[PDB]
Protein backbone atom coordinates (compact mmCIF):
# COMPACT_ATOMS: atom_id res chain seq x y z
CA UNK A 1 0.00 0.00 0.00
CA UNK A 2 1.23 3.53 -0.43
CA UNK A 3 2.90 4.89 2.64
CA UNK A 4 3.18 8.59 3.45
CA UNK A 5 5.73 9.63 5.95
CA UNK A 6 5.56 12.54 8.64
CA UNK A 7 7.46 13.78 11.74
CA UNK A 8 6.65 15.78 14.59
CA UNK A 9 9.86 16.48 14.78
CA UNK A 10 10.54 20.36 13.38
CA UNK A 11 7.23 20.00 12.03
CA UNK A 12 6.38 23.51 9.76
CA UNK A 13 3.58 24.62 7.75
CA UNK A 14 5.12 23.38 4.61
CA UNK A 15 5.48 20.06 5.85
CA UNK A 16 2.21 19.66 7.42
CA UNK A 17 0.73 21.13 4.22
CA UNK A 18 3.13 18.88 1.79
CA UNK A 19 2.08 15.73 4.55
CA UNK A 20 -1.89 16.54 3.87
CA UNK A 21 -1.48 16.78 0.35
CA UNK A 22 0.26 13.61 -0.31
CA UNK A 23 -2.51 11.92 1.43
CA UNK A 24 -5.12 13.46 -0.49
CA UNK A 25 -3.39 12.68 -3.48
CA UNK A 26 -3.38 9.25 -2.24
CA UNK A 27 -7.26 9.11 -1.44
CA UNK A 28 -8.32 10.55 -4.41
CA UNK A 29 -6.41 8.41 -7.20
CA UNK A 30 -9.63 6.84 -7.99
CA UNK A 31 -11.86 9.52 -6.97
CA UNK A 32 -14.12 11.49 -10.16
CA UNK A 33 -15.00 14.76 -9.61
CA UNK A 34 -18.55 16.20 -8.95
CA UNK A 35 -19.24 19.84 -8.85
CA UNK A 36 -16.10 20.58 -8.54
CA UNK A 37 -14.87 18.21 -5.84
CA UNK A 38 -13.63 14.93 -5.93
CA UNK A 39 -16.01 11.87 -4.58
CA UNK A 40 -14.17 9.04 -2.95
CA UNK A 41 -14.69 5.66 -4.25
CA UNK A 42 -17.12 3.51 -2.99
CA UNK A 43 -16.24 -0.04 -1.53
CA UNK A 44 -18.28 -2.12 -4.47
CA UNK A 45 -15.60 -2.78 -6.86
CA UNK A 46 -12.87 -1.10 -5.25
CA UNK A 47 -9.87 -3.58 -5.58
CA UNK A 48 -8.45 -4.92 -1.98
CA UNK A 49 -4.62 -3.68 -3.05
CA UNK A 50 -6.55 -0.23 -3.76
CA UNK A 51 -8.30 -0.33 -0.76
CA UNK A 52 -6.11 1.16 2.05
CA UNK A 53 -3.83 4.13 2.24
CA UNK A 54 -0.62 3.85 4.80
CA UNK A 55 0.61 7.10 6.86
CA UNK A 56 3.88 6.48 8.94
CA UNK A 57 4.29 8.65 12.22
CA UNK A 58 7.06 9.90 14.08
CA UNK A 59 8.39 12.12 16.54
CA UNK A 60 11.26 13.66 18.50
CA UNK A 61 11.75 10.40 20.62
CA UNK A 62 11.86 8.24 17.49
CA UNK A 63 9.14 6.34 17.69
CA UNK A 64 6.78 5.54 15.08
CA UNK A 65 3.26 4.22 14.11
CA UNK A 66 1.61 3.47 11.11
CA UNK A 67 -2.15 4.36 10.43
CA UNK A 68 -4.24 2.89 7.88
CA UNK A 69 -6.92 4.92 6.45
CA UNK A 70 -9.30 3.63 4.13
CA UNK A 71 -10.01 5.34 0.85
CA UNK A 72 -13.74 5.39 0.85
CA UNK A 73 -13.95 7.79 3.52
CA UNK A 74 -10.51 8.44 4.53
CA UNK A 75 -10.72 7.27 7.99
CA UNK A 76 -8.38 5.32 10.03
CA UNK A 77 -9.07 1.71 10.31
CA UNK A 78 -6.11 0.64 12.45
CA UNK A 79 -2.69 0.77 13.26
CA UNK A 80 0.65 -0.76 13.63
CA UNK A 81 3.48 -0.32 16.29
CA UNK A 82 6.11 -2.78 16.48
CA UNK A 83 5.38 -6.40 16.15
CA UNK A 84 1.23 -5.62 17.16
CA UNK A 85 -1.86 -4.18 14.94
CA UNK A 86 -4.90 -2.73 16.19
CA UNK A 87 -7.97 -2.49 14.30
CA UNK A 88 -11.20 -1.16 15.17
CA UNK A 89 -14.36 -2.90 14.71
CA UNK A 90 -15.27 -3.38 10.97
CA UNK A 91 -18.83 -2.88 10.05
CA UNK A 92 -19.63 -6.09 8.03
CA UNK A 93 -17.80 -9.27 6.67
CA UNK A 94 -16.58 -7.69 3.76
CA UNK A 95 -14.57 -5.05 5.67
CA UNK A 96 -13.70 -7.70 8.10
CA UNK A 97 -12.02 -9.37 5.08
CA UNK A 98 -10.47 -6.55 4.11
CA UNK A 99 -8.49 -5.87 7.02
CA UNK A 100 -6.86 -9.54 7.06
CA UNK A 101 -4.62 -7.63 4.23
CA UNK A 102 -3.09 -4.94 6.53
CA UNK A 103 -0.06 -5.10 8.07
CA UNK A 104 0.43 -8.95 7.05
CA UNK A 105 3.99 -9.51 8.46
CA UNK A 106 2.76 -8.09 12.23
CA UNK A 107 3.02 -11.47 14.90
CA UNK A 108 0.20 -10.36 16.83
CA UNK A 109 -3.41 -8.77 15.85
CA UNK A 110 -6.18 -7.44 17.30
CA UNK A 111 -9.80 -6.58 16.53
CA UNK A 112 -11.67 -4.32 18.84
CA UNK A 113 -14.88 -4.94 19.92
CA UNK A 114 -15.46 -1.10 19.68
CA UNK A 115 -16.14 1.06 16.33
CA UNK A 116 -13.72 3.83 16.00
CA UNK A 117 -16.74 6.80 15.77
CA UNK A 118 -16.63 9.85 17.62
CA UNK A 119 -18.85 9.21 20.38
CA UNK A 120 -17.75 5.99 21.42
CA UNK A 121 -13.79 6.89 21.45
CA UNK A 122 -15.18 9.99 23.69
CA UNK A 123 -16.68 7.69 25.91
CA UNK A 124 -13.34 5.71 26.57
CA UNK A 125 -11.18 8.73 26.16
CA UNK A 126 -13.66 10.12 29.17
CA UNK A 127 -13.40 13.67 27.20
CA UNK A 128 -15.57 15.54 24.41
CA UNK A 129 -14.22 16.39 21.20
CA UNK A 130 -14.67 20.21 22.65
CA UNK A 131 -11.89 19.49 25.03
CA UNK A 132 -9.30 17.35 23.57
CA UNK A 133 -6.30 19.97 22.59
CA UNK A 134 -4.63 19.82 18.68
CA UNK A 135 -1.49 20.76 17.53
CA UNK A 136 2.16 19.26 16.99
CA UNK A 137 2.47 18.98 20.77
CA UNK A 138 -1.20 16.80 21.12
CA UNK A 139 0.23 14.80 17.92
CA UNK A 140 3.54 13.82 19.14
CA UNK A 141 2.10 12.75 22.93
CA UNK A 142 -0.37 10.67 20.89
CA UNK A 143 1.98 8.82 18.31
CA UNK A 144 4.28 7.68 22.00
CA UNK A 145 0.58 7.19 23.18
CA UNK A 146 0.17 4.25 20.44
CA UNK A 147 3.34 3.16 20.21
CA UNK A 148 3.65 1.86 24.25
CA UNK A 149 0.42 0.43 23.73
CA UNK A 150 1.37 -2.75 23.18
CA UNK A 151 4.19 -2.73 25.65
CA UNK A 152 1.46 -2.25 28.21
CA UNK A 153 2.56 1.36 29.19
CA UNK A 154 -0.77 3.15 27.89
CA UNK A 155 -4.19 3.04 29.13
CA UNK A 156 -7.51 2.91 27.04
CA UNK A 157 -8.38 6.40 27.95
CA UNK A 158 -5.39 7.75 26.69
CA UNK A 159 -5.44 5.57 23.72
CA UNK A 160 -8.81 6.37 22.65
CA UNK A 161 -7.74 10.77 23.01
CA UNK A 162 -4.92 9.57 20.85
CA UNK A 163 -7.09 8.49 18.06
CA UNK A 164 -9.69 11.12 18.51
CA UNK A 165 -5.94 13.66 17.58
CA UNK A 166 -4.86 11.50 14.82
CA UNK A 167 -7.97 10.98 13.38
CA UNK A 168 -8.83 14.73 13.40
CA UNK A 169 -5.70 16.10 12.09
CA UNK A 170 -5.47 13.89 9.53
CA UNK A 171 -8.64 12.46 8.61
CA UNK A 172 -10.54 15.50 9.29
CA UNK A 173 -8.27 17.64 7.75
CA UNK A 174 -7.98 15.52 4.63
CA UNK A 175 -12.00 16.06 3.83
CA UNK A 176 -12.06 19.59 4.91
CA UNK A 177 -9.43 21.94 3.57
CA UNK A 178 -10.56 24.53 6.57
CA UNK A 179 -9.42 22.29 9.30
CA UNK A 180 -6.71 22.10 7.37
CA UNK A 181 -6.07 25.52 7.81
CA UNK A 182 -6.62 25.54 11.52
CA UNK A 183 -4.19 22.69 12.00
CA UNK A 184 -1.28 25.66 9.98
CA UNK A 185 -2.17 27.81 12.19
CA UNK A 186 -1.45 25.62 15.54
CA UNK A 187 1.70 25.19 14.06
CA UNK A 188 2.67 28.36 12.92
CA UNK A 189 1.91 30.18 15.96
CA UNK A 190 3.28 27.08 17.88
CA UNK A 191 0.13 26.64 19.68
CA UNK A 192 -2.19 24.01 21.02
CA UNK A 193 -6.19 24.47 21.88
CA UNK A 194 -9.37 22.09 21.29
CA UNK A 195 -11.26 22.51 18.30
CA UNK A 196 -14.13 24.73 18.18
CA UNK A 197 -18.01 23.91 17.83
CA UNK A 198 -17.82 25.13 14.35
CA UNK A 199 -15.11 22.70 13.00
CA UNK A 200 -17.06 20.01 15.48
CA UNK A 201 -20.44 20.59 13.60
CA UNK A 202 -18.48 20.76 10.31
CA UNK A 203 -16.67 17.43 11.31
CA UNK A 204 -20.52 15.74 11.98
CA UNK A 205 -21.88 17.16 8.43
CA UNK A 206 -19.83 15.40 6.29
CA UNK A 207 -21.97 12.59 5.33
CA UNK A 208 -25.06 15.20 5.03
CA UNK A 209 -22.99 17.69 3.05
CA UNK A 210 -22.15 14.88 0.35
CA UNK A 211 -25.41 14.07 0.29
CA UNK A 212 -26.48 17.67 -0.74
CA UNK A 213 -24.13 18.37 -3.15
CA UNK A 214 -24.70 14.84 -5.29
CA UNK A 215 -27.97 15.28 -5.11
CA UNK A 216 -28.26 18.77 -5.99
CA UNK A 217 -29.06 20.39 -9.07
CA UNK A 218 -26.59 22.36 -10.65
CA UNK A 219 -25.09 23.33 -7.03
CA UNK A 220 -28.92 24.39 -5.39
CA UNK A 221 -29.70 22.04 -2.36
CA UNK A 222 -33.11 20.20 -2.53
CA UNK A 223 -33.13 21.63 1.13
CA UNK A 224 -30.48 23.81 3.12
CA UNK A 225 -28.19 22.96 5.51
CA UNK A 226 -27.50 24.70 8.66
CA UNK A 227 -23.62 24.71 9.87
CA UNK A 228 -21.84 27.15 12.92
CA UNK A 229 -19.72 30.07 11.81
CA UNK A 230 -16.48 30.01 14.43
CA UNK A 231 -18.03 32.57 16.07
CA UNK A 232 -20.88 30.54 16.65
CA UNK A 233 -23.62 32.49 14.71
CA UNK A 234 -25.15 29.46 12.81
CA UNK A 235 -25.93 30.37 9.20
CA UNK A 236 -27.91 27.60 6.29
CA UNK A 237 -26.29 26.80 3.48
CA UNK A 238 -28.50 26.43 -0.14
CA UNK A 239 -25.80 26.09 -2.79
CA UNK A 240 -22.43 24.41 -3.66
CA UNK A 241 -20.63 27.26 -4.69
CA UNK A 242 -20.62 28.07 -0.38
CA UNK A 243 -18.57 25.01 0.19
CA UNK A 244 -16.07 24.59 -2.62
CA UNK A 245 -13.47 26.40 -0.13
CA UNK A 246 -14.50 24.34 2.56
CA UNK A 247 -14.63 21.08 1.66
CA UNK A 248 -12.08 18.97 -0.11
CA UNK A 249 -13.35 15.16 -0.05
CA UNK A 250 -16.79 13.80 -0.53
CA UNK A 251 -17.65 10.32 0.55
CA UNK A 252 -19.75 8.46 -2.25
CA UNK A 253 -23.61 9.01 -2.38
CA UNK A 254 -24.72 9.01 -6.37
CA UNK B 1 -13.23 54.24 8.41
CA UNK B 2 -15.31 52.80 6.14
CA UNK B 3 -14.22 54.48 2.90
CA UNK B 4 -17.65 54.94 0.42
CA UNK B 5 -22.38 55.54 -5.84
CA UNK B 6 -23.29 53.29 -8.68
CA UNK B 7 -26.32 53.06 -11.21
CA UNK B 8 -27.45 49.80 -11.99
CA UNK B 9 -25.95 47.34 -14.65
CA UNK B 10 -22.97 49.71 -13.51
CA UNK B 11 -19.17 48.93 -12.82
CA UNK B 12 -17.24 49.13 -9.90
CA UNK B 13 -13.85 47.67 -8.87
CA UNK B 14 -12.20 47.54 -5.28
CA UNK B 15 -8.57 47.09 -4.73
CA UNK B 16 -6.83 44.61 -2.04
CA UNK B 17 -3.61 45.99 -1.43
CA UNK B 18 -1.20 46.55 1.38
CA UNK B 19 2.24 47.86 1.97
CA UNK B 20 3.68 45.05 3.76
CA UNK B 21 1.51 41.97 2.11
CA UNK B 22 3.38 40.13 -0.67
CA UNK B 23 -0.38 39.22 -1.71
CA UNK B 24 0.95 36.59 -4.56
CA UNK B 25 1.56 34.50 -1.80
CA UNK B 26 -1.90 34.85 0.27
CA UNK B 27 -5.47 33.62 0.24
CA UNK B 28 -7.56 36.63 -0.92
CA UNK B 29 -10.76 36.61 -0.20
CA UNK B 30 -14.10 39.37 -0.64
CA UNK B 31 -16.87 39.46 1.77
CA UNK B 32 -19.88 42.32 2.27
CA UNK B 33 -22.26 43.20 4.77
CA UNK B 34 -26.01 44.57 4.80
CA UNK B 35 -26.51 46.92 7.84
CA UNK B 36 -28.73 44.75 9.50
CA UNK B 37 -27.18 41.42 8.11
CA UNK B 38 -23.86 39.27 8.92
CA UNK B 39 -20.68 39.42 6.59
CA UNK B 40 -21.02 37.59 3.53
CA UNK B 41 -18.82 35.60 1.73
CA UNK B 42 -18.32 36.37 -1.61
CA UNK B 43 -15.29 35.25 -3.94
CA UNK B 44 -12.07 34.10 -2.72
CA UNK B 45 -8.74 33.28 -4.69
CA UNK B 46 -5.74 30.61 -3.25
CA UNK B 47 -2.31 31.12 -3.01
CA UNK B 48 -1.01 27.95 -4.09
CA UNK B 49 -2.92 27.67 -7.73
CA UNK B 50 -4.52 30.42 -9.26
CA UNK B 51 -7.91 28.96 -8.35
CA UNK B 52 -10.77 31.43 -8.16
CA UNK B 53 -14.02 30.99 -6.54
CA UNK B 54 -17.38 32.59 -6.56
CA UNK B 55 -20.62 32.50 -4.09
CA UNK B 56 -23.53 31.45 -7.26
CA UNK B 57 -25.29 34.93 -6.91
CA UNK B 58 -22.30 36.63 -8.23
CA UNK B 59 -21.07 34.27 -10.92
CA UNK B 60 -20.98 35.66 -14.32
CA UNK B 61 -21.33 39.66 -12.87
CA UNK B 62 -17.90 39.62 -10.68
CA UNK B 63 -14.19 38.80 -11.35
CA UNK B 64 -11.14 38.46 -8.85
CA UNK B 65 -8.01 38.75 -10.46
CA UNK B 66 -4.01 39.61 -9.02
CA UNK B 67 -2.10 42.00 -10.23
CA UNK B 68 1.48 40.74 -9.51
CA UNK B 69 3.36 44.15 -11.27
CA UNK B 70 1.62 46.11 -8.32
CA UNK B 71 1.24 43.29 -6.04
CA UNK B 72 -3.00 44.25 -5.91
CA UNK B 73 -5.81 41.87 -5.92
CA UNK B 74 -8.92 43.09 -7.37
CA UNK B 75 -12.44 42.62 -7.75
CA UNK B 76 -14.58 43.57 -11.13
CA UNK B 77 -18.12 44.08 -10.43
CA UNK B 78 -19.88 44.53 -13.31
CA UNK B 79 -23.90 44.13 -13.90
CA UNK B 80 -24.69 45.22 -10.64
CA UNK B 81 -27.68 45.15 -8.80
CA UNK B 82 -29.64 46.85 -5.98
CA UNK B 83 -29.40 44.19 -4.01
CA UNK B 84 -25.60 44.61 -3.92
CA UNK B 85 -25.20 47.29 -1.80
CA UNK B 86 -23.11 46.59 1.32
CA UNK B 87 -19.89 47.29 2.65
CA UNK B 88 -17.47 45.39 0.90
CA UNK B 89 -14.27 44.18 2.85
CA UNK B 90 -11.27 42.07 1.41
CA UNK B 91 -9.24 39.71 3.88
CA UNK B 92 -6.18 37.92 3.31
CA UNK B 93 -4.18 34.77 5.05
CA UNK B 94 -1.15 32.82 4.18
CA UNK B 95 -2.87 30.00 5.81
CA UNK B 96 -6.74 30.20 5.53
CA UNK B 97 -8.12 30.27 2.27
CA UNK B 98 -11.26 32.89 2.88
CA UNK B 99 -14.95 31.17 3.18
CA UNK B 100 -18.21 31.44 5.05
CA UNK B 101 -17.29 29.45 7.66
CA UNK B 102 -15.09 31.75 9.64
CA UNK B 103 -13.75 36.18 10.00
CA UNK B 104 -10.76 34.79 12.15
CA UNK B 105 -7.68 36.16 9.26
CA UNK B 106 -4.59 37.70 9.59
CA UNK B 107 -5.12 40.92 7.16
CA UNK B 108 -8.82 42.65 6.76
CA UNK B 109 -8.94 45.45 4.35
CA UNK B 110 -10.82 48.95 4.91
CA UNK B 111 -14.61 48.55 3.91
CA UNK B 112 -15.73 50.51 1.21
CA UNK B 113 -19.82 51.64 0.99
CA UNK B 114 -20.84 50.27 -2.40
CA UNK B 115 -23.98 51.68 -3.02
CA UNK B 116 -26.38 50.65 -6.67
CA UNK B 117 -29.48 52.73 -7.31
CL1 LIG C 1 8.04 15.75 18.22
CL1 LIG D 1 0.07 -3.24 4.98
CL1 LIG E 1 -12.06 -4.50 22.76
CL1 LIG F 1 -18.06 11.61 27.18
CL1 LIG G 1 -17.49 17.85 21.36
Amino acid sequence: YPIINFTTAGATVQSYTNFIRAVRGRLTTGADVRHEIPVLPNRVGLPINQRFILVELSNHAELSVTLALDVTNAYVVGYRAGNSAYFFHPDNQEDAEAITHLFTDVQNRYTFAFGGNYDRLEQLAGNLRENIELGNGPLEEAISALYYYSTGGTQLPTLARSFIICIQMISEAARFQYIEGEMRTRIRYNRRSAPDPSVITLENSWGRLSTAIQESNQGAFASPIQLQRRNGSKFSVYDVSILIPIIALMVYRC
Amino acid sequence: LVETLVQPGGSLRLSCAASGLTLDYYNIGWFRQAPGKEREWVSSISSSDGRKYYVNSVKGRFTISRDNAKNTVYLQMNSLKPEDTAVYYCAADRDRLPSAITYEYNYWGQGTQVTVS
